[PDB]
């Protein structure tokens, strides 16, 4: 999610 | 990520679809831009990746007021949670957001549990004003749409969709  | 009819808030009071700021994104692109946007706080950040992410499935999170933005299911979006009775920000990802929760939305571009709470530093982030809580009617799917979403400079890593908190990205 952060990654992304 | 988000569907391309999202609006991000720009500042003075603008806002710009996610597909129109680089107008003809190849599917699945990283993409340089250099594009001033509202944080979580009114304030004006750098945005300087627009990422399209292809076709996913997502989902439309429609408040009670009417309030909605669509995104893919690891989509966070901000919202306020009672974590031990102390109403806090966290981020939820669309898949895990249900009704009767409460979205942060950014009043910039338009406090459930506190009162009963009551640590000032505290009710001045939520009473800040430039904010509200909205309440979560429903979470429908949306079929599968293409997506984009920014990668941003700011402290928070946060910015605004359709007067959501969405939360930063890194790649597509
Ligand atoms: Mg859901």
């Amino acid at each position: 999610a952060m990654r992304y | 990520a988000i569907t391309g009819d999202a609006l991000v808030a720009l500042p003075e009071g603008e806002s710009v679809r996610i597909a129109d700021i680089v107008p003809g994104a190849r599917p699945n692109s990283d993409n340089a831009i250099d594009l001033k946007v509202l944080d979580r706080h009114g304030n004006p950040v750098l945005a300087d990746r627009l990422f399209h992410s292809g076709e996913h499935p997502v989902y439309t999170v429609r408040t009670v007021e009417g309030l909605r933005v669509t995104g893919t299911a690891n989509h966070p979006l901000l919202c306020l949670v009672d974590v031990a009775g102390v109403p806090t920000l966290l981020w939820k990802l669309i898949d895990e957001i249900k009704p009767g929760d409460y979205a942060v939305i950014q009043r910039s571009a338009f406090v459930p549990g506190l009162v009963r709470f009551l640590a000032q530093a505290i009710a001045d982030e939520l009473t800040d004003g430039r904010f509200y809580y909205a309440k979560v009617a429903s979470v429908t799917d949306a079929g599968v749409q293409p997506v984009y979403s920014l990668r941003v400079d700011a402290c928070d890593a946060a910015f605004i969709t359709n007067g959501f908190v969405s939360h930063n990205t890194e790649a597509p």
